[PDB]
């Protein structure tokens, strides 16, 4: 229990650690992906899955974004 | 049509291709163009994944429209 990050982003009514803006075709609606410093890439995907009602191949797209983030693919590595 | 195909990473693709064109050689423009290979290449459109026995049409797919390119998640 340390994941009392400073920067808390607030999305509808909820604050959480990193709020990915996904889109689904067109411009509004946008959805929020609500991921914690301490959870599971394939968790928080499927959280947000049950949670907006989505489909499970939405599981593998947003978890990607939350994996790669943490792989640092596009950061530059820093996992260990 | 033109799809506006968003990398994982966020980079958005413009790919130009036809109403008819399947699915398959939708990827092979993309395999040619960007060069990524259509098997490890995961198109997901309103959370359907494109298969290559259908096309832009079957899908109604209208133009301008946002799609997702993910890579694969297991290689066997």
């Amino acid at each position: 229990a340390n994941q009392q990050t400073s920067g808390k982003v607030l999305y509808e009514g909820k604050e959480f650690d990193y709020v990915f803006s996904i889109d689904v075709n067109e411009g509004g609606p946008s959805y929020k992906l609500p991921y914690n410093t301490s959870d599971d890439p394939w968790l928080t995907a499927y959280n947000f899955l049950q949670k907006n009602d989505l489909n499970p191949m939405f599981l593998d797209q947003v978890a990607k974004f939350i994996i790669d983030n943490t792989k640092g693919q596009m950061l530059g590595l820093g996992n260990p | 049509m033109q799809i506006f195909v968003k990398t994982l990473t966020g980079k958005t693709i413009t790919l130009e291709v036809e109403p008819s064109d399947t699915i398959e050689n939708v990827k092979a423009k993309i395999q040619d163009k960007e060069g990524i290979p259509p098997d490890q290449q995961r198109l997901i459109f309103a959370g359907k994944q494109l298969e290559d026995g259908r096309t832009l049409s079957d899908y109604n797919i209208q133009k301008e429209s946002t799609l997702h390119l993910v890579l694969r998640l297991r290689g066997g």
